[PDB]
């Protein structure tokens, strides 16, 4: 648990944290359970920080009868649905809850119905990027980013990519079934090794310019 | 059979020295404004207003 | 050259200076010489201010042994470029650095290896604009802009143009070989005379809305 080896320098940052200061836009939202999707989800995954989220429906009605009171403006989201809403972030805002076994355990996900922060514009954000080609890749400054859809077909997803994982790609070639995030760039440059089904490398964390 | 010099040959004295700088600066002239000299100025209204009657 | 004429009013501003305050994004970088470009540069020019720059590579490794020290995040750029990396500006930040014929001469050039500030988002930026097709052009409020690449073909570059000059064009018609800066508008109307090879009119200073 404690430190066992000393490194030369500290890490630049942690996923889901703002790393540059500038213009930014964010909105709150409530998370739908993935099983609540009507046509069923071909790709599944937990509500993990630094994943793209999609708009689901308006939940400002706040009532069960014919007359209702619009008390506040609220939106509700799903883990990987279309109609991109934002990217989860700001891990320091939430509570730990531990894990299923015992408390005081490392946890980086969120339960269903929790309130989260979703970024639509950000000068710099630390996120996790996956590889969608099963080959060695380097991203460089100008590459684009896309995220796995909720209903990505199994034929189009040979690898076991999660529901809302972020994927980087070159401006020329893009995976067939992914959904692109407009006006998004990969400011930092890293390299990724070869991938295979059941052996997905997590992908080194990167910095993103969402809008 | 000249021995190779340690330092590359060059003109010794830099141009920063042997220079003379005049004391001050010169500013652009632009035009003159003499509306006040003709009819004067009257502070009668207030800012954040619209009309005078 | 001293004031030989008295005008009724001062000039609105100078190229490379911010003219309006608002949302803004800028990053630092280091300059690469054109000689280091592997496929050689067909279009050449100096590292002049108020001109586009392109991404080259990452120089954050800072070491040669097995354990490296990544103590900073840095990037390096080229004057022409194909991966857009903002526009050089803010002349008050740098120094004269002297000129070939004699020092203390007016110039916007910057030596190789120097550090500059490149703007990606700017509410108002005064730049020096060029004209294409060697014909009289009127820009008006809402035209677009593009910049010359390093690898522009000599067939598409009949008029001798700098490596990273900014060129404005109408929505319908654009010169054959150019890279368009996304989401940029002219904002300030301007008129430019006819041109010829070797006698290109420098244009007039103009406000810009980079993003």
């Amino acid at each position: 648990m404690f430190q066992k080896q000393v490194y030369r320098q500290y890490t630049p940052g942690f996923p889901g944290d703002l790393i540059e200061d500038g213009p930014k836009r964010a909105r709150p939202g409530r998370i739908m359970s993935l099983s609540a999707v009507n046509p069923a989800a071909t790709a599944t995954g937990p509500n993990r920080a630094s994943r793209a989220f999609g708009y689901a429906g308006d939940v400002s009605a706040l009532g069960e009868g014919q007359p209702k009171t619009i008390a506040a403006r609220a939106s509700e989201v799903v883990i990987g649905g279309a109609n991109f809403f934002g990217v989860l972030g700001h891990p320091k805002h939430y509570a730990l809850f531990g894990s299923a076994g015992d408390s005081l355990a490392p946890s980086y996900d969120l339960p269903d119905g929790a309130e989260g922060e979703f970024f639509d514009m950000a000068t710099g954000l630390v996120v996790e990027i996956f590889n969608g080609a099963a080959a060695a890749l380097d991203l460089d400054y100008g590459d684009l980013v896309a995220y796995v859809p909720n209903n990505l077909a199994t034929a189009d997803d040979a690898l076991g990519l999660p529901a809302g994982a972020l994927v980087g790609f070159k401006t020329g070639s893009m995976p067939t079934g992914l959904v692109q995030i407009p006006n998004a760039r990969i400011v930092n440059a890293i390299s990724l090794p070869a991938q295979s089904a059941g052996n997905l490398v997590a992908g080194v964390t990167i910095v993103q310019l969402t809008q | 059979n000249f021995t190779a010099p340690v330092t590359t040959p060059s003109i010794p004295t830099p141009i920063q020295f042997l220079q003379t700088w005049l004391p001050g600066f010169v500013k652009v002239m632009t035009a003159a404004r003499k509306i006040d000299e003709i009819i004067g100025i009257d502070t009668v209204g207030s800012w954040e207003d619209q009309e005078i009657v």
